[PDB]
């Protein structure tokens, strides 16, 4: 029951104002509300009474679908059925997943910046909703990714994780639809450690995502949707304790800050201090987030926000957790508690964002948005760990220590327009936008240590006890300035009642200046072709042609010292999507092929006998091809029964025919279900899940035995259990059991001739108090 | 292991011996910072000094070293160390010439190799900078690079020595004919006086 103040006006304006005031996504067709007016509403009425009062005399009907509503004007005659009708939306980011109760989303704008339902999206879109995160205790993005169908989380060391989709490493992140500067695979800056306390959902769009990303990787884009201020007061305190001294605390507060409700705010603060199943390891994390929304008038809204996150570990590992082989070339046998990192070893990662947004509703149903962001993504990594073919026969080992310190400051500006347009008596939608980004990366690297004794007598009983070195002076410097300029346009034509065509593209300008030679790339086109055909009320078939490129490094040049053409690829997709129970349940089945061009490969022939003095180590561009399929189900199976399940099959082979990205399994399966009891057991929720993955391998070089070996991980199952009890209206307690059957497995399969183990069986106990 | 071959041999005067490898080409190299740079640079500085101080120790005393090679071959052939006889001077010259030619062949084998960064004359000057660039660019293990740079510098330093040894043998060979010419001149003079 909220306070509503909307005067009699054009119906479409009233619906956009109601959407803001009720904190609800309002969908309506622009042609249907065209010459109609709203009736006046003022006072503290429930949202249901409010819309029935607002619509009085319009002849419109409402479809209540959780955190969204669809307005329709029914007519005396049979109305022609057009499921994909162009619709005006109140929330440009999609439907809010918080308090929905579902594992499936509503609308999402993550593909083409148009607010579409998953069925309307001619692409592979997977979303991890707020309830899924609450239910399975997914505190960070790594936990989220481990629970995301078609994602493989592979680790380098304790604080360096990498995500794989469709044979490619995902290097793309977006925050509220605004893309973050393309992450360096090794120089963790903080994206892979994003705490979930400040977000509503995570949207993972798979394939070739260039249209809204610009320059980036293949496989997917991870869009994180921040939590937002509300028109009614709501908040919570949540404390948690789990295996290996893992303590967590979270506070979230949201509501109006003035009597009229013109000013609204949300502030969230979280703290986690944990130890590990791994020796001499501890990490401290702090998140702070604050956002203010101002209504300048009923059509204009200004937003100012900021967020902070610091990740501070001690005892950070480096290459893996242990060496694969001993000095003699025999395979090592270490316990899951083994940690190679010295006590003082740390890969410290931090992030801060300061954003301001301006949103306007124009008289023609069009809405304009302006987004200004200032981001920081740094790291302070004085690393040190047992590294190399160790132990030696006298159970001796050697420590390798290097320090990396870097920071990336980014200033981005993003203006875009979205609205309906008529053409040959039919309603279509268009997106036109421009973007500009200015990024600066400074970094120092220390590897010439002063007078350091890097030997340890005991390897088996390694405690992490070695002194810290005098790092000396920087051995290498990075000072890179990047300027990326974009322009996009996407049209969604409502061709017939059963056919909707997507045509769009992006033009990219990219320039990098620094200590190395200037990289200049102008007029880089990224196409977008999509279509959706309604078979019937439930099913729709789709097909898409999408693309993306990544400007290569100044290090990736050919023999003629000319830089390699950008690493790029096309996603060719055919599929079928289902929609049941008024969109409360969604199913999909798709076939994909990723065509890659300019995959940098070492030029062995040149590199063995280099002839040009300008280039000492050159590269060669090759082609690669992923072929696969994916099936997915999410949402209500029954009235209180929910699911998020998926199956993915993938093979990536290069130009020669050889399989590549072999550590990512060809087959993977995920299922996460929960059931809320009815009647007397109403306060009890029970849940569970299981994740299976096929055989994964990697070729490793055995230096002591001068031979290549195949390091494999056989297929394995991981089972999670869950339960929650609502003790009081305000207080609830939960328990979460992960790796229920305590399986031993690997997260790192031979990277840096080292391995890492996945978490042993662990539990998390949490209690939550809602105000 | 760097071995200095003082005695004449088919193998280069300064030899670098390395362990065999099957890791020359790796299908995939992990993106991000290389952990081998620090230790790679440390291993380079260790080997480079032992190879440089082996070259300069030899240039210092190359006159005695090469005349000692000549003296081993001289005695290995039954000739005495000090040569006065006409038969002995002529026999001794051939050894000097045979040694000179062997060194000439060895020097020509190094010099007549296809041109690349490794074979450049300025390579010793450019080796440390080039090596570090290769470690930074490849992000892979130093082993193959280090073995190549040292084997290529063993040859560079062997070519410097061989070039100088030929100069020593040309002067030794010239002096030999002078003794021979004057010796036969004096045998002639004396034979005419005995008549």
């Amino acid at each position: 029951e909220v306070e509503f103040d909307i005067p009699p006006q054009a119906l479409g304006s009233a619906l956009q104002e109601f959407g803001r005031q009720a904190d609800i996504q309002v969908l309506y067709r622009p042609e249907e509300v065209r010459n109609k007016r709203s009736s006046a509403i003022k006072g503290k009425l429930e949202p249901n009474q409010a819309i029935t009062e607002l619509l009085r005399g319009t002849g419109a009907s409402v479809d209540f679908q959780g955190n969204a509503i669809t307005i329709s004007v029914a007519e005396a005659a049979d109305s022609s059925v057009d499921l994909g009708a162009t619709m005006i939306t109140s929330n440009q980011l999609g439907t809010i997943t918080e308090d929905s109760g579902s594992y499936t989303p509503g609308t999402i704008a993550t593909a083409t910046r148009l607010v579409l339902t998953p069925r309307e999206t001619p692409q592979s879109i997977t979303v991890v909703t707020r309830q899924n995160m609450d239910d399975f205790g997914l505190n960070n993005i790594d936990d989220v990714m481990r629970h995301t169908p078609g994602i493989t989380v592979s680790a380098y060391d304790t604080d360096r994780n990498n995500y794989y989709a469709r044979g490619f490493s995902i290097n793309n992140f977006q925050y509220d639809g605004i893309p973050s500067t393309a992450r360096n695979v090794g120089y963790s800056a903080g994206n892979t450690l994003s705490d979930m306390a400040i977000y509503d959902r995570v949207e993972v769009l798979k394939g070739a995502t260039g249209l809204l990303t610009g320059a980036g990787s293949l496989g997917a884009t991870i869009n994180l949707i921040r939590k937002k201020p509300t028109h009614e007061f709501k908040g919570h305190v949540e404390l948690g304790a789990g295996s290996w001294d893992n303590y967590r605390s979270e506070l979230d507060v949201s509501g109006p800050l003035t009597e009229s409700g013109n000013v609204r705010g949300r502030a969230v603060a979280a703290y986690q201090d944990k130890h590990s199943f791994m020796d001499h390891y501890e990490r401290k994390t702090s998140v702070y987030y604050g956002i203010l929304e101002f209504d300048l008038n009923p059509d204009t809204m200004l937003t100012v926000g900021a967020d902070y996150q610091d990740n501070d570990p001690k005892g950070s590992g480096w290459s893996g957790s242990f060496p694969l082989f001993d000095s003699q070339g025999n395979r090592n046998d270490v316990s899951r508690s083994f940690n190679n990192g010295a006590k003082w070893s740390s890969w410290e990662q931090y992030t801060r964002t300061v954003f301001a947004n301006l949103e306007h509703n124009f008289a023609n149903g069009w809405v304009g948005k302006v987004q200004l962001d200032h981001k920081i993504n740094g790291y302070h990594a004085p690393l040190g760990a047992i590294m190399g073919d160790w132990p030696a026969p006298d159970n001796s080992a050697k420590i390798v220590a290097q320090k990396y310190t870097g920071e990336t400051k980014s200033n981005s500006l993003d203006i875009y327009l979205t609205g309906p347009f008529q053409f040959l008596g039919r309603e279509h939608e268009l997106v036109v936008g421009t973007s500009a980004s200015f990024s600066h990366w400074e970094g120092k690297s220390y590897w010439n240590l002063r007078n350091y004794d890097n030997t340890t007598d005991d390897f088996i009983n390694w405690d992490g006890d070695i002194g810290k070195p005098d790092w000396g002076t920087p051995s290498q410097y990075i000072d890179d300035k990047t300027r990326q300029l974009g322009s996009y346009m996407t049209a969604r034509f409502n061709v017939t009642d059963d056919l909707n065509l997507f045509l769009g593209g992006r033009v990219v300008d990219y320039r990098v200046t620094g200590l190395n030679p200037t990289i200049r790339e102008s007029g880089r086109f990224i196409p977008y072709v999509g279509a959706v055909y309604d078979l019937n009320d439930t099913y729709s078939v789709y097909a898409s042609y999408t693309d993306i490129f990544m400007p290569q490094d100044s290090w990736y040049r050919d023999s003629s010292n000319k830089l390699l053409e950008p690493d790029e690829g096309q996603n060719y997709e055919i599929g079928i999507k289902g929609e049941y129970l008024d969109g409360r349940l969604n199913t999909s089945l798709a076939y994909f092929e990723i065509h890659e061009e300019n995959r940098a490969e070492e030029d062995a022939l040149y590199n063995s006998k280099p002839t040009n003095p300008a280039i000492t180590y050159a590269y060669k561009g090759i082609k690669a091809k992923t072929k696969g399929y994916e099936a997915e189900i999410s949402g209500e199976l029954a009235p209180g029964w929910q699911v998020q399940a998926g199956y993915t099959h993938k093979i990536i082979r290069d130009d020669s025919g050889k399989k590549v990205s072999t550590w990512e399994p060809q087959d993977q399966l995920s299922l996460y279900t929960s059931y809320k009891f009815k009647g007397a057991l109403d306060k009890l929720t029970v849940g569970g899940g299981a994740r299976w993955q096929g055989k994964s391998w990697q070729m490793v070089y055995n230096n002591p035995r001068s031979r290549w070996e195949k390091f494999s991980q056989e297929d394995y199952w991981l089972v999670d259990l869950m339960a929650r009890y609502q003790i009081t209206d305000k207080l609830s307690a939960s328990v979460n059991v992960n790796n229920v059957f305590d399986k031993t497995y690997y997260t790192n399969i031979g990277f840096y001739t080292s391995a890492s183990y996945g978490d042993p069986r662990n539990l998390m106990f949490s209690t939550r108090w809602d105000f | 292991m760097v071995i200095t071959h003082v005695q004449g041999g088919g193998r280069d005067i300064i030899q670098y011996i390395p362990a065999r490898s099957s890791y020359g080409t790796p299908p995939f190299v992990p993106p991000g910072p290389s952990p081998y740079v620090g230790t790679g640079m440390q291993e380079y500085r260790k080997l480079r000094s032992t190879l440089d101080k082996s070259h300069s120790e030899l240039k210092k005393n190359l006159k005695n070293e090469t005349l000692k090679e000549v003296d081993e071959l001289k005695s290995e052939a039954g000739l005495p160390g000090k040569a006065v006889s006409a038969n002995d001077i002529r026999d001794e010259k051939s050894i000097v010439d045979a040694l000179m030619d062997a060194k000439a062949k060895s020097l020509k084998a190094i010099e007549d190799r296809p041109a690349n960064l490794y074979t450049a004359s300025d390579f010793p000057q450019k080796s440390e900078s080039m090596y570090q660039s290769q470690l930074l660019a490849s992000r892979k293990f130093y082993g193959e690079f280090l073995d190549r740079h040292m084997s290529e510098l063993a040859k560079a330093y062997s070519a410097d020595i061989y070039k100088a040894q030929i100069a020593i043998l040309k002067q030794t060979s010239q002096e030999l004919e002078n003794k021979a010419r004057s010796l036969e001149a004096e045998a002639q003079r004396a034979a005419a006086e005995v008549e």
